[PDB]
């Protein structure tokens, strides 16, 4: 009939139809359950919260991620994300459409086995393809030569491709990621005295690092001028009715990603991740991989940071190359529409892992097909 | 009483004959003559002037009592703890050595072994004494210490040791840290130490020397000169010398410096035994020490021919010339 | 000529000289005011009442603490107990002497800067400086290495520190400590009936925590103990005569540290906070925390706490770790005793912070030097 | 008086005195910076650690090398090494002692002088010498004939050598040795999920590739083996006391040997260089040169390695030839054993450097001494 592209991210979950130019559902990848005696006769029943009611109702909620780093760390709340993304927000019989997933370079092998085990028995699906998500970040940019930096949740990695060939060797990923950025921003919070501790408070701090936050393009100049003046001083309202204001922090939770040293990591920035990645590469390809810098993912929607990427990359090049960075406002579904994209596709038709492929060779299939 | 044989010294040269009569010489002047033989047969003379006897200085009196007695105290001498060459074991070879320079100087505290010994800063701080490097007193404290004034406090201590030493630099010690004494690692331990044995006997050359570093040939020349003054063995032809039976002739030529209390009966002719040789290691070093030899050397080169040590006894030999 | 060390404890102030091994002052942080008609002329001229007067007095008397999870809410009480503290209790003229303050990590940094200027304005103190309160435990046991647990009675924190070295990323603090234990004692002696509801009966309940209290080595069987038997039930004597007698709220009391579910804290238990700050260290120094665990503070004197400690944390701990905690008698006065040591020591006194250092920068100074 | 004889590989430092058997010391050529904030006075005043301080204390420090594909990087840091192992390790004053110093073959030339001026300069030693590592293993073999295969750290190159002579122009080199399979081990052993990414997690798994990788006699049977049965996997205990468990990368590792493609380089494997070497040379002396093969280095300590260049060779030669492989248990030490045979020769004390020699004819003098 026609194919259903789920992106699950660390953070959110992207659900639609093949040859749709967008996600028909995008919902928290969370689960909540509660935490309070309950005291009403019939309200009780209900042992466990999955979508968007798991968010409105946060506040009696314990909230978990079954996600992590790009990990699923959960099956079983894995098994209920993906229940309600096809039988509630889609509305479909997955055993009618062939599916297609994405996962991240550098997993271990046992989580693709796992979910490709899942979808054949459980949800019984006639086909289905698991997916690089940088590789469909290049095909919805309408390319097929550059490198792409994608940075959500949980993970952070590059993917380095010229003419349509992958350099494998090259790939280069971060565990850093939004998530952690969130925390940050927690940590920092309490300077000014404000508390956030319940994972609904989490929630809370993501909302206010989604809204308030951007990229210095000089950090040490930012500093000062937070230091002289109030100017960057801005306003939040708690859901209480409370009010607080950041004028410091809304830049110091991002840098993050260019000073991993911040929460303790030894590791470099994403500008010299992506440097290295770079220089890994042949030095004739080096150039067109200078030129096409693509962006992808919902960490990469701060104010300020391409222009900031531009300028490190910069300072890092020859000087003789120039340095161009595509970040397209479609970022935050870069991976779906690829996954749609390439779903569409006549000459993928082939690529299907069939169920009778599995029947007769089990979950490893799954590495030679994909 | 005072009065009675102190004032004219009367027992102290009773004292002396003990630990070496000069009380005999009849008068003041005659007897700290004597005295001063007495110590040049002893060593222990530190601040002597003839005012003590011919004036009868109470002062130095009471003082000089202390300079008899613990220098020769019942003749309780360590090294005869170390005719036990390994008194203690495990050890390495190198470790007992250096352990042996720094009891040959003095250091208060006695020696027990390189790895408890010198784990605090008194010790290294007594080594900076003797490379006449000044030390502030005030920032120096207590051996015993509390639970309060304990090994933090020594940590003060210490590595104001390594900032010390640094104050001049030049020896390399930079890679030393002022927290690992109490970590004592070994090698950092043999580090710190080696090239400060090596400093002082680049200092003792520049010292006998003549405004220099002092030249092998003329110390064996200075040897034998002293030597020719009792040429009753030929002379010492070389460092690298194998026939060690040679060390009578050193006894010889400090019998030639001074014929004191020595034992020749004990002295045997050139076709020693090994027995002869083990016997003359430890009793050749005991009589340079008790003339006031600062004897750097292991007995052992009586029997193992180290060229590089045998200068310590021309040393006080020099000295004495 | 010889230098002053305040610990200003949430509950508890803890002062001396320099030299000392104990501090030499130990009275409550409590300031207290009448709430009746004072029928007596001359003897109401007295407005407030601060130290043991306060606590020896409280029958007429409401109390205050200026102090909450280890915020200074109140200053001008907290002026009443410095100048009590110095004049009072130490009959020492401050201008004299430096002094040497303390602090829970993660607090919000205007507290720093306001004790601060109070002490070089109010005060004029030749020189001073605010250190953590869990740095001064470590130095108290003699160690360079360990986890320190501090548990006073405002706050709870972890800090890890690896050869004179602390990893901020995996500093904990936890806002459970022994005011909360005293208020849950308060609420479940409602049970059997016991009202407790004024500031001064807090005071006798605290009494009753610190006298008849304790932490099981496993909760269970010692609800079932207490359900079968009555060996566990001891009794207390009220201040007008009466008697009230508890068996089981002696360990569900301090269990809390192990379960804050039970006052609806979704945090986890002090065991499971020191392993999670474990687990963020580099995994090269892991062993080495596992065998230094510090316990410090008041709330960490209920008997049993330590063997507690070690049972789960063996629980969690890989097995072949060798888990160590160490609990000297004197945790009471640890950080105390540590702050005397380090003020004692001749390379500290650069590291004070002089009034000259303080008319240049202002009381941001704080910042940078400590 | 003596001769000092030290061999600066890419890992591993070795030296002593001429005359010796093995080296007095051996220890990593490392520099480690902290990497955290020092909290406890008078611990911090360390601002360095160089040979095995360095490596135990990893876990708060930033790990250097100072040599990388055999070319010195950092040339402060190296005379940091050579002061410690100068004065530290052996504990010797340099100015008294004529030394000498390895390097492998191709390099840049400037490598070669700056050290020259370092030891004449910085050390000002008596007199010096300068060698290609490959020609003291021959030495150490006790041969005049035969092909060296050298893998250390960094670096795989081959010499051939007739009757004493070497030829250059077959002499073929390899920027492939032992730290490359190290990081590509870190790249396979995240498919099970195990990361490490830091400087000090990286001599873990060089640890772990020391004791649990081995090379196949054939890489298909063995991958066959592997997917069939267990038989092959084994356990690993990490420092904080987890456990891992491999059982395909133990192979798949040193097959990059015979395969570099796996890290993506298109360079050929050391059998099949060996190979083309032996074909570079005249077809007079190859016979002897396939009767002759000698490896050195650490890399060279791989089970089974023998065995499988023993049938590859085999499989590329005219079959009429006779294929010899010698591999010494000593092969770790082979260059700086040469080397104490070459320095204690009486004919070689004409071939040394000397100060004077260096003084008129400045660092250039190495290129026509050497
Ligand atoms: N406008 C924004 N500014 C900053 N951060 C954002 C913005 N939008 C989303 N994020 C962050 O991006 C993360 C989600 O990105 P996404 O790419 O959807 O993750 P995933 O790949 O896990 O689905 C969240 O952590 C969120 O806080
Ligand atoms: N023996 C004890 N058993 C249980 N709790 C105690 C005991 N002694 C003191 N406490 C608790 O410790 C707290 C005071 O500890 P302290 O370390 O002085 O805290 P602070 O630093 O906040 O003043 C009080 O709240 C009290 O309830
Ligand atoms: N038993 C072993 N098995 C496999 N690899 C080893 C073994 N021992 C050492 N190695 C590897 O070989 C190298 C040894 O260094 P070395 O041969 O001295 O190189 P260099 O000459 O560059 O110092 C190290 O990188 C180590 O990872
Ligand atoms: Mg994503
Ligand atoms: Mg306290
Ligand atoms: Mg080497």
């Amino acid at each position: 009939t026609t194919a259903l592209v789920c992106d699950n991210g660390s953070g959110l979950v992207k659900a639609g139809f093949a040859g749709d130019d967008a996600p028909r559902a995008v919902f928290p990848s969370i689960v909540g359950r509660p935490r309070h005696q309950g005291v009403m006769v019939g309200m009780g029943q209900k042992d466990s919260y999955v979508g968007d009611e798991a968010q409105s109702k946060r506040g009696i909620l314990t909230l978990k991620y079954p996600i992590e780093h790009g990990i699923i760390t959960n099956w079983d709340d894995m098994e209920k994300i993906w229940h309600h993304t096809f039988y509630n927000e889609l509305r479909v019989a997955p055993e009618e459409h062939p599916t297609l997933l994405t996962e991240a370079p550098l997993n271990p092998k046992a989580n693709r086995e796992k979910m490709t085990q899942i979808m054949f028995e459980t949800f019984n699906v006639p086909a289905m393809y698991v997916a690089i998500q940088a590789v469909l970040s290049l095909y919805a940019s309408g390319r097929t030569t550059g490198i792409v930096l994608d940075s959500g949740d949980g993970v952070t990695h590059n993917v380095p491709i010229y003419e349509g060939y992958a350099l494998p060797h090259a790939i280069m990923r971060l565990d850093l990621a939004g998530r952690d950025l969130t925390d940050y921003l927690m940590k920092i919070l309490t300077e000014r005295g404000y508390s956030f501790v319940t994972t609904a408070e989490r929630e809370i701090v993501r909302d206010i690092k989604e809204k308030l936050c951007y990229v210095a393009l000089d950090f040490e100049n930012e500093m000062a001028t937070a230091a002289s003046s109030s100017s960057l001083e801005k306003s939040y309202e708690l859901p209480d009715g409370q009010v607080i204001t950041i004028g410091n922090e809304r830049f110091r939770c991002p840098e993050t990603l260019f000073q991993p040293s911040f929460i303790g990591m030894e590791s470099a920035g994403i500008h010299e991740t992506t440097y290295n990645s770079i220089m890994k590469c042949d030095i004739d390809i080096r150039k067109d991989l200078y030129a096409n810098n693509v962006m992808s993912g919902g960490t990469t929607m701060y104010p300020g940071i391409a222009d900031r990427m531009q300028k490190e990359i910069t300072a890092l090049a020859p000087s003789t190359m120039k340095i161009k960075i595509i970040a397209p406002p479609e970022r935050k579904y870069s991976v779906w529409i690829g996954g749609s994209i390439l779903a569409s596709l006549s000459t993928f038709q082939q690529m299907w892992i069939t169920k009778q492929e599995y029947d007769e060779a089990g979950p490893s299939i799954v590495h030679r097909k994909c | 009483n005072f009065s009675a044989d102190i004032k004219d010294s009367k027992a102290y040269f009773h004292l002396l004959n003990q630990i070496a009569s000069g009380f005999n010489e009849t008068d003041d002047l005659k007897r700290a003559e004597s005295m001063l033989q007495q110590a040049d047969k002893l060593g222990c003379r530190q601040f002597v002037t003839p005012a003590d006897v011919v004036s009868g200085n109470p002062k130095l009196n009471l003082a000089f009592v202390a300079n008899l007695f613990n220098k020769y105290p019942a003749l309780t001498k360590p090294e005869n703890q170390d005719i036990d060459w390994t008194l203690l074991e495990g050890e390495t070879r190198e470790e007992r050595t250096f352990r042996n320079w720094m009891n040959s100087l003095g250091v208060n505290p006695h020696v027990n072994h390189l790895y408890a010994d010198l784990q605090d800063a008194l010790v290294i701080l007594q080594l900076y004494e003797r490379i006449k490097v000044p030390v502030d007193w005030s920032k120096v404290n207590k051996p015993p210490y509390p639970k309060l004034g304990a090994n933090m406090k020594k940590l003060e201590n210490c590595n104001y040791a390594v900032e010390l030493g640094k104050h001049p630099a030049k020896f390399s010690l930079v890679g030393i840290g002022g927290q690992d004494l109490n970590d004592g690692n070994q090698t950092l331990t043999l580090a710190l130490v080696w090239q400060l044995m090596r400093r002082y006997t680049l200092n003792v050359l520049e010292d006998l020397g003549d405004g220099q570093k002092a030249n092998d040939d003329i110390i064996v020349n200075w040897v034998n000169r002293t030597l020719s003054e009792a040429g009753k063995s030929t002379s010492i032809q070389s460092f690298k010398d194998k026939t060690i039976s040679s060390s009578l002739a050193v006894v010889d030529l400090i019998d030639a410096i001074q014929p004191g209390c020595i034992n020749y009966d004990l002295v045997k002719s050139g076709n020693l035994t090994e027995d002869d040789k083990h016997n003359n290691a430890k009793y050749a070093v005991s009589m340079a020490r008790r003339i006031g030899a600062r004897v750097y050397a292991l007995p052992e080169d009586l029997v193992e021919v180290k060229p590089k040590m045998v200068m310590t006894v021309f040393a006080c030999l020099m000295g004495r010339g």
